[PDB]
RNA sequence: CCCGUCGCUCCUACCGAUUGAAUGAUCCGGUGAAAUGUUCGGAUCGCGGUCGCGAGAAGUCCAUUGAACCUUAUCAUUUAGAGGAAGGAGAAGUCGUAACAAGGUUUCCGUAGGUGAACCUGCGGAAGGAUCAUUG
RNA sequence: UCCGCCGGCACCUUAUGAGAAAUCAAAGUUUUUGGGUUCCGGGGGGAGUAUGGUCGCAAGGCUGAAACUUAAAGGAAUUGAC
RNA sequence: GCGGUAAUUCCAGCUCCAAUAGCGUAAUUUAAGUUGUUGCAGUUAAAAAGCUCGUAGUUGGACUUUGUGUUACUUUGAAGAAAUUAGAGUGCUCAAAGCAAGCCUACGCUCUGUAUACAUUAGCAUGGGAUAACAUUAUAGGAU
RNA sequence: UACCUGGUUGAUCCUGCCAGUAGUCAUAUGCUUGUCUCAAAGAUUAAGCCAUGCAUGUGUAAGUAUGAACAAAUAGACUGUGAAACUGCGAAUGGCUCAUUAAAUCAGUUAUAGUUUGUUUGAUGGUUACUCGGAUAACCGUAGUAAUUCUAGAGCUAAUACGUGCACCCCGAAAGGGAUGCAUUUAUUAGAUAGCGAUGAUUCAUGAUAACUCGACGGAUCGCACGGCCGCCGGCGACGCAUCAUUCAAAUUUCUGCCCUAUCAACUUUCGAUGGUAGGAUAGUGGCCUACCAUGGUGGUGACGGGUGACGGAGAAUUAGGGUUCGAUUCCGGAGAGGGAGCCUGAGAAACGGCUACCACAUCCAAGGAAGGCAGCAGGCGCGCAAAUUACCCAAUCCUGACACGGGGAGGUAGUGACAAUAAAUAACAAUACCGGG
RNA sequence: AUGACUCUCUUAAGGUAGCCAAAUGCCUCGUCAUCUAAUUAGUGACGCGCAUGAAUGGAUUAACGAGAUUCCCACUGUCCC
């Protein structure tokens, strides 16, 4: 026996059934590029999460309405959605979350907000700031532009001490110029 | 098999130890004792993962090896020794003294106990029946033999005995309007009322308790053990009392405390 | 070697078990004592399951035998098997087996007779002899094997099994059975 | 548009004399290792008073468990076979023209006989007919 | 001769029905799917053939494959051509 | 289906498309209501036995209180390995995961947490008695 | 995501299949491959065959030291440490594999009032002895053989080794005598009632009595500490024997449940098939076996037989729902160690990193013999479409021994690794030129 | 290679169903297969068959045979001698 053999995995898309439909082609390429996302995988987990969040707010809504696991397990459900900013307070209701679309959670991206926040100038250039290691989260530098940014974490994105955009010592290609500017 | 299993898988092993699955390949395989091995808390486990004396399985030896752990008031040296229901942990070096209680949630939580408590527990009592040249004798579910008991004593009821006498100082008949704990089962580690007995011949006896908050639960005989008699337990209770929660009501204090804390 | 198990018999439909194990230690068998009458006593000890023993004779000449309306028990001599319910083969090898049928000498029975009753089959003794005397009672039948000096006896022990060949002596309604079954 | 024989090539399967062959399993029978129990045996050793007591190997006797080998028999799987014979495939073979029109003898079903071949004929049946119709 | 009732072989009109349609007063009451029950089908061939069993005097009946082959075969209806 | 001298289909160049650190090719699920219990077909498309009888099987009219006969069914509960699945809590930088951690800055604290549901059928135990099965009834061996 | 599209015609509506579409903790293979995390890996065909190394040994203050051993000291039995060897314990767990096996294994659920159980834990063991006897290892020294943890003879000496041994009833001239611990075996007797225990239920627990057995039982053991009474008395431990309960477990066992096949309809019963009686054997129940007796037992509600490229389950894939398919493999249960069979030791094995035999393979030999079992780890050959290093370590997890310390190819670490899974680079921005829109 | 088919002479009719180197085939120890180390033998096939063939009965056939024949096992002084 291997006790590695126990760790958990698990998968995180599903390919379309439809390999070749110029409709869904077209709407895909337009959130891809709006989002300046990687390729199709990017968009097809946020589904394959929306769809897993929707599947649970169906079971507990065809429940009656004082079973408690409706009650509990609802509850839950709105406040993992108000934590992320995907609800709001008004909307406490898991008729609500069925409503939700994947546009919602491309917009909590650290990406999107990186670049909505005004600290970019373009959606591409957020992500080659985020994985170039000048963007954190509070304390913590986030290098994944996938980050799920939580409403109570959204006000303290900044750029990182130790960047050259938050204080830190200016890069090597700067650095470099300014040694060959003094050899002359 | 060709005889006894030496080893346990950590997989196999009682899940109220909380024993991270990726920990290891094995589990310590509870020494034979006064308690079962699916019904106990060996030292071990005691001492390293629940109070963090000891960081490693070779430094819970060293621990017992220097004599500095007790049991119902003797010495253990055994690494895997069965510490069960009701038993008394004492550690003279840190002048703590422990009882092996079931949390709300079914769990071993070890109940710090004062000086004056730590000398007796409670047994139940198995059986009742005369030995050898016709000497009356009783044995009790933690392993333990007394001979020349109460004849009032009878099967299922709760011994007060005290550790340094070894005598049965006073006992409770198992009759309805005790307080009683589960000690298996689902209902493991709550505490209530004996309401009702239901007995069914050639089967197992049903017994109703109810809980002070008026939740009403059943169980089989052999997972009861009264406490008390009337409703006053004989021992000290952890912070739940044995009040089961549920998971709204649960999730509603956890709420309320980060307001506050 | 001999076994116990059930592998080898047939299904009660009448269908054959395909064999699937080997035999096993813990339901073997062993060779028959076959207890002979002979002054040549011999019992072998043997080691079984678990450490215990268990002693297997293989000759005896003499067992405890109680008389059971008396309520008196003593040691004799074995003399001869006279019956043997499961197999009359048994009778004329003189195999000793539980509830065979025995003559056994009757001398010490009655030395005890004798002394207890003062009969053939000190002023405080005399007392309580003539007391005892009054609630007398024995069988004819019983009365009658007195005279040759042998008594039917059942063997009431294993003696493949203890080592030891133990009985009572036949009376009431068990005596006439089996005197019976001897009138030819 | 289309049916079958015959002729040519290839592929798959079937039948087939060879008391076919090989391989595996099982039953009965024969022989039977080893072990165990039993019987006899008493090399040898020890302990008492040149006789006793105790232990005891080789070997032997009977029985039990029973591998293994060797027959006949049965079953299973695979496989050779002169020759006989079926089906299918293979741009553009020979002979007719049976099915499609009333297909030029309406077609078809069951059954029986016959002919190079499709097919033909007898008897009963069906319309899926080429008639939903004669109180004329 | 006239009116009516039950039962039977059928026919005629009709769609509010059904169906791929022809057509059907059942072949209707079926995605608004469920009265009960038996038999039986699963692309076209190979094939009702081989083999085994069983019945028969025989003719054959009943039971009944596979290898392999093939992208159609087939049902109803429409327009042409014949 | 393309190729028989003007190839959108072959061999190439160019350009373009899909997925993308991945992608192509060679048992099984889905598609399949083409195995149909839910839920398919049998006039002509593949498919009603030539006809009737008949045992097992399967299926069986209505009626009994409304205003210690035996079972099925239903309700609730007890028991019931973990892991996996669902799921609560938790910012391993995210994630697949893991079962951790959190709190303040003392010789520490939160008794820190490590929930909960699901789990056919059979078996065990309460409540219900409509529907349904079997058994039973008039020389009452009846009740009292 | 409760989905369809191409193909039969000149065209049409159908039936119907072929093809396409998507997934697989699903294998192989092709081409390609920068980074992080995670991670399967000689199951499928051959449970085929295996060179070499390793995978099980074990020492406390507390069984046995005279190493002709070391260290430190200086008329004493020994009493600092300790190799070797005897004794004790363990090696029946773990690991590996899926061949056989279709009410069998196995699953849930029962029973043992039908049994055994080293150990742990608790309790319980009567009113020459100031300490017995004979051996043997290490050691020592004669050796044999081509040869092996192959082997013979001699001289010594220990024990917690081995063998020993202090250790109420009846008779009765009420003296005296017999029996009188515990266990073993049989018989008689009590175990009420509604002094006298328990169960749904036991002539049950247990008591008394008459005897019985040629009873591995009832301490000839060890460490530490020294005291209290005037030679006596005495502490805290270790180890060991026996009994009951307990724990760790096993064995057998109740009910229900398993894929295809009828071109398998009858099967079982001389030689056990179904049941009865009495025995034998077993830890114990039982045709488990023997003698005798009876003629039963199963079956279209599928017996019996056959097939399985069949270990069972927890589970896996896909799933609107129902369902279909898969389940060699890390958890549980079972089974096996080239094929059978037999057996010793032991609490526990029908054990195989134990033995014996046969058979099948195969190693060494001085040819007289001797030694063999990788479906443990790594590795090799073969087989194949198909699968990695003859590496390091007991630090973690836990197991085991006399044991806080030794050992552990269990397990972990690293190497190989596009099985599978996660995150995520291969550019961003500005100014020009060019090209659009508002 | 063979000749379904066609042409031609011709008979009362042109040997059909079957069967065969047969106790019936000259050629002939026919050809192929099988049995053997080796077979003019045996058996199973093939057939333009000197000169097979249907109550001058054809083709089969269980059982039977002091009938003819080939092979195998057992057995043996038949033989080695
Ligand atoms: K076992
Ligand atoms: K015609
Ligand atoms: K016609
Ligand atoms: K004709
Ligand atoms: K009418
Ligand atoms: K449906
Ligand atoms: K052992
Ligand atoms: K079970
Ligand atoms: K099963
Ligand atoms: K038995
Ligand atoms: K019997
Ligand atoms: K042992
Ligand atoms: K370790
Ligand atoms: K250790
Ligand atoms: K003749
Ligand atoms: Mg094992
Ligand atoms: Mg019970
Ligand atoms: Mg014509
Ligand atoms: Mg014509
Ligand atoms: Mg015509
Ligand atoms: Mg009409
Ligand atoms: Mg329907
Ligand atoms: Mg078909
Ligand atoms: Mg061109
Ligand atoms: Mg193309
Ligand atoms: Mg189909
Ligand atoms: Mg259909
Ligand atoms: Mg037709
Ligand atoms: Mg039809
Ligand atoms: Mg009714
Ligand atoms: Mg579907
Ligand atoms: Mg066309
Ligand atoms: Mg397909
Ligand atoms: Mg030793
Ligand atoms: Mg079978
Ligand atoms: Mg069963
Ligand atoms: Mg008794
Ligand atoms: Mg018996
Ligand atoms: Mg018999
Ligand atoms: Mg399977
Ligand atoms: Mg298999
Ligand atoms: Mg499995
Ligand atoms: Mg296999
Ligand atoms: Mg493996
Ligand atoms: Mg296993
Ligand atoms: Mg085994
Ligand atoms: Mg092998
Ligand atoms: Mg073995
Ligand atoms: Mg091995
Ligand atoms: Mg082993
Ligand atoms: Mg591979
Ligand atoms: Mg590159
Ligand atoms: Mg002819
Ligand atoms: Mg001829
Ligand atoms: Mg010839
Ligand atoms: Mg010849
Ligand atoms: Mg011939
Ligand atoms: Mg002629
Ligand atoms: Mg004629
Ligand atoms: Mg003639
Ligand atoms: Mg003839
Ligand atoms: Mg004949
Ligand atoms: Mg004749």
């Amino acid at each position: 026996v291997h006790v590695s053999f126990y760790r958990n995995y698990g998968k995180t898309f599903k390919k379309p059934r439809r390999p070749y439909e110029k409709e869904r082609l077209d709407a895909e390429l337009k959130l891809v590029g709006e989002y300046g996302l990687r390729c199709k995988r990017e968009l097809w987990r946020v589904q394959y999460a929306l769809s897993r969040i929707r599947n649970a707010a169906r079971m507990l809504l065809t429940l009656d309405e004082k079973d408690p696991r409706r009650i509990f397990e609802g509850e839950a459900l709105l406040r993992r959605m108000n934590r992320y900013g995907l609800l709001d307070e008004s909307q406490n209701k898991l008729d609500y979350v069925l409503a939700l679309t994947v546009e919602n959670f491309l917009e909590r991206r650290l990406q999107t907000l990186v670049f909505k926040t005004g600290m970019a100038k373009s959606i591409h250039h957020a992500r080659v700031l985020i994985r170039q290691r000048h963007i954190r989260v509070g304390r913590q530098v986030v290098n994944v532009a996938s980050f799920m940014v939580r409403v109570d974490s959204q006000k303290h994105i900044d750029f990182s001490l130790t960047s050259p955009f938050g204080g830190g010592r200016p890069g090597r290609v700067k650095r470099k110029n300014q040694k060959s500017a003094a050899k002359k | 098999a060709r005889g006894l299993k030496k080893h346990l898988k950590r997989l196999n092993a009682p899940k109220h130890w909380m024993l991270d699955k990726l920990g290891g390949a094995f589990a310590p395989k509870p020494s034979s004792g006064p308690h079962k091995s699916r019904e106990c808390l060996p030292l071990v486990i005691i001492l390293r993962n629940r109070l963090k004396y000891a960081l490693t399985y070779r430094e819970v030896i060293s621990i017992l090896m220097q004599r500095q752990v007790m049991v119902d008031g003797k010495v253990r040296t055994d690494k895997t020794y069965p510490a069960g229901f009701m038993d008394v942990v004492t550690i003279p070096k840190t002048n703590e003294s422990f009882r092996l209680l079931y949390d709300t949630k079914g769990r071993f939580r070890l109940h710090s106990l004062r000086d004056e408590e730590a000398k007796f527990k409670l047994c139940k009592v198995r059986s009742v029946q005369f030995g050898q040249k016709g000497i009356p004798y009783l044995n009790t579910y933690d392993g333990r033999t007394i001979r020349y008991p109460d004849p009032l004593i009878k099967a299922n009821d709760t011994i007060k005995l005290d550790l340094d006498s070894n005598k049965i100082v006073d006992f409770i008949k198992f009759d309805v309007g005790n307080v009683v704990m589960v000690t298996g089962g689902r209902n493991r580690g709550r505490v209530g009322i004996l309401k009702n007995r239901e007995k069914h011949k050639g089967s197992f006896e049903t017994v109703h308790i109810q809980d002070s908050q008026g939740h009403e639960f059943a169980t089989r005989l052999g997972n009861v053990f009264t406490l008390g008699k009337g409703s006053k337990p004989w021992v000290s209770l952890p912070k739940g009392k044995g009040i089961k929660l549920s998971i709204i009501e649960e999730a509603r204090k956890r709420m309320a405390a980060q307001s506050a804390t | 070697g001999i076994s116990r198990d059930s592998m080898h018999k047939r299904r009660a439909t009448g269908g054959k078990k395909k064999s699937w194990r080997k035999k096993r230690k813990y339901e073997l068998g062993r060779q028959p004592a076959n207890t002979k009458i002979s002054s040549n006593k011999t019992v072998r000890r043997i080691r079984v399951r678990g450490g215990n023993v268990k002693w297997r004779a293989l000759r005896l000449d003499t067992g405890n035998f109680s008389w059971g309306s008396e309520a008196v028990t003593r040691k004799t001599r074995i003399l001869d098997v006279v019956y043997n319910a499961s197999n009359n083969e048994l009778v004329r090898t003189q195999t000793l087996v539980k509830s065979a049928i025995v003559q056994v000498d009757a001398a010490p029975f009655k030395q005890w007779y004798l002394q207890h009753y003062g009969i053939d089959i000190s002023n405080h003794v005399v007392r309580k002899i003539e007391n005892r005397q009054a609630d007398r009672k024995l069988d004819s039948h019983l009365e009658e094997q007195f005279a040759s000096g042998r008594l039917l006896a059942c063997i009431s022990s294993r003696p493949g099994q203890c080592g030891r060949a133990d009985g009572y002596i036949l009376e009431g309604k068990e005596l006439e059975f089996y005197m019976k079954k001897l009138q030819k």
